[PDB]
């Protein structure tokens, strides 16, 4: 369609067959066909004109590729012209993880709505993949401040792997 | 250097400042101004009266300010030659430090809660 699939899963869908019960006519049935011809006919060759138009002017747009550049463990401190480039790559890759959690957020509340009163069960494994997220995620940039950094992701960072070291040591 | 002197002959070395230097231009810009305050206080038409008293006022404003701004580039140029003539002289005072990059560097973290 428009969307990767990949992306953003939805399980196969399953509609029953009809199966009526009743002498009495389906006023649903007859509402559709009217929506059918009033409705989607009309509007379906209103588009399919535009596309028509779309197609005689046909031209690109492109998703632009950032290469990587050295981070901020790499420069010399106070090198101002190395620790531009790493600062805002840093902030590149912080707004690229704020939409993946925004993803992993978006399958979830789908996942919720789609299985109805099944939920509970039923998404256990969107539950598990956003609670995996959120926590690389509060690791990697809570608690930083509105003046945030490369410089202060790695400090907190050194302080998480430092106690880590240390537990360890307890073992 | 030289004693009691405007612009010492070491100061041939240096480029001059240029006609359309911009600080020259607001040197310019405030001799129209004084021209203007002139008539003014002596009720004229301050745009149009005295043309001749109004580019005299531009024009001695500008030549002055041509040589304080070449003795002030001049005066700067001298103490940057200064400054790094006497770290070449004291090598020991200002050593060449040994740069650690930030992977290396303990920087403690404090957490905005
Ligand atoms: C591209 C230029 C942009 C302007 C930059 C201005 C920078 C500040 C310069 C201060 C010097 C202003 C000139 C001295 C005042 C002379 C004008 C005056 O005193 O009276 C207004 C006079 C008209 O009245 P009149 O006496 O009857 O003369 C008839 C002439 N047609 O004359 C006139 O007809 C109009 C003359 C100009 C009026 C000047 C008004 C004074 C403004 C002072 C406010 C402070 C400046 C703004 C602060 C930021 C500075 C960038
Ligand atoms: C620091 C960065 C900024 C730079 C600052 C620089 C400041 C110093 C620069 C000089 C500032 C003063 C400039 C005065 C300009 C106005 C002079 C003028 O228009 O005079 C007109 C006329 C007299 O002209 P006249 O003396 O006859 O010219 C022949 C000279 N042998 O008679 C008149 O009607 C003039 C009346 C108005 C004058 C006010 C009173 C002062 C008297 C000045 C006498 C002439 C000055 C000549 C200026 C030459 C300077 C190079
Ligand atoms: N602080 C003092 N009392 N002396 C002083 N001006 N030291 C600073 C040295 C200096 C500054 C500007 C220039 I131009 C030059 Cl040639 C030399």
């Amino acid at each position: 369609d428009s969307w990767d699939k990949d992306v953003y899963p939805e399980p196969p869908r399953r509609t029953p067959a009809p199966s009526p019960q009743t002498s009495l006519p389906n006023p649903i049935t007859y509402l559709t066909k009217a929506f059918d011809l009033l409705v989607d006919r009309p509007v379906t060759l209103v588009r399919e004109f535009i596309e028509r138009q779309h197609a005689k002017n046909k031209y690109y747009y492109y998703h632009r590729e950032f290469r990587r550049v050295p981070d901020i463990t790499e420069c010399q401190e106070k090198d101002v012209l190395c620790m531009f480039e790493a600062e805002m790559q840093w902030r590149r890759d912080y707004k690229v993880d704020q939409e993946i959690v925004n993803i992993i957020q978006e399958r979830l509340k789908a996942c919720q709505q789609r299985e109805g009163e099944s939920h509970r069960q039923n998404c256990a494994k969107e539950l598990e993949q956003f609670t995996q997220v959120v926590k690389a995620y509060q690791d990697r940039y809570h608690d930083l401040g509105a003046h945030y950094s490369a410089r202060k992701c790695l400090a907190k960072q050194k302080q998480r792997m430092l106690a880590e070291r240390k537990a360890a040591k307890e073992a | 250097r030289a004693t009691f002197q405007f612009l010492p002959d070491e100061a041939r070395s240096l480029p001059p400042p240029k006609l359309t230097d911009p600080r020259l231009a607001f040197v310019g810009f405030l001799g129209y101004c004084s021209g203007l305050i002139d008539n003014a206080i002596r009720r004229r038409p301050v745009l149009l009266a005295g043309l001749h008293r109004q580019l005299l006022y531009i024009t001695s404003f500008v030549f002055v300010g041509y040589y304080l701004l070449k003795r002030q580039d001049y005066m700067y140029a001298v103490r940057d030659h200064d400054m790094f003539s006497y770290i070449k002289s004291h090598p020991e005072d200002f050593p060449e430090k040994d740069k650690k990059t930030y992977g290396e560097v303990f920087e403690e973290f404090h957490p905005v809660r």
